[PDB]
């Protein structure tokens, strides 16, 4: 699913 | 800007990236890919202040079908959800199953098949949806299945024993056995077996890709890019992921 982005 | 307006405003500068790629698989008995390719796109959904001057930035596993590319490309999105580009891919492509089937015949009255699937990729995701179409003979007068994960049914009408599975983690193992049994038939036709065709669904892009940034500069407004609440998702799934048997 969404997940922050690094 | 045809495709933006001019006075947009959100307390809540956030962006949200898809990564939706669709595998291909075509694999022999023994295991040799004959065909495998990826076709992909990113749909951007963006809630951003003004007129934002973005930059996305990946990984170079990709060949890519109005923005402006220099590995990474700038562009000002539209607000709202969008398509940011289409790619397709035939190199280095991250199979998510291999199925390896069993078919032995016993005289002219039963067909014993094994299939098992394995996963191939991280075991702290989860494949979802996970479907294993195996074709049966149309003289078929019955099936008995055995799987200790998942469910299966022979479905006459579509000449096929469907095996469903809600979850598998990466690195994993299962099979299912079948025993089909079969009507008489005119001798001189003989089965022609067809793939074994799979679904899935994988928190994760088959082709590789790997977004790495996507960089918010906006001059006039008063936010800048470390403002700017920014979430990926990956979703991988099958095409026509056949393997002969
Ligand atoms: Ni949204
Ligand atoms: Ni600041």
């Amino acid at each position: 699913g969404y997940m922050p982005m690094s | 800007i045809g495709w933006r307006r001019e006075g947009i405003k959100y307390r809540r500068n956030e962006l949200f990236l898809d990564v939706l790629e669709s595998v291909n698989l075509l694999m022999s008995p023994q295991g040799q890919v004959l065909s495998a390719h990826v076709s992909g796109r990113v749909v951007m959904k963006s809630y951003l202040s003004g007129m934002p001057e973005c930059k996305f930035g990946m990984n170079d596993k990709i060949v890519i079908e109005x923005x402006x590319x220099x590995r990474s490309i700038s562009f000002i999105p539209p607000d709202g959800e969008f398509e940011l580009m289409r790619y397709r891919t035939t190199k280095d492509i991250i199979l998510p199953f291999r199925v390896i089937p069993l078919v032995r015949e016993v005289g002219r009255t039963k067909l014993e098949v094994k299939v098992v699937i394995k996963s191939n990729f991280k075991p702290s995701l989860l494949a979802q949806k996970i479907e294993v179409r195996i074709p049966t003979p149309l003289n078929t007068s019955g099936v008995q299945v055995i799987c200790m994960k998942g469910k299966a049914k022979y479905k006459a009408s579509e000449n096929a024993i469907v095996w469903k599975i809600k979850r598998m983690a990466g690195m994993k193992e299962s099979q299912i056995s079948a025993e089909i049994e079969l009507l008489p038939t005119n001798d001189k036709k003989k089965w022609a077996r067809p793939p074994i065709s799979m679904n899935f669904e994988v928190p994760f892009a088959p082709s590789g890709l790997k977004v790495r940034y996507l960089k918010v500069f906006e001059p006039k407004l008063n936010y800048s890019d470390h403002d700017v609440i920014k979430w990926v998702r990956y979703i991988g799934r099958s095409g026509i992921y056949e393997t002969r048997c």
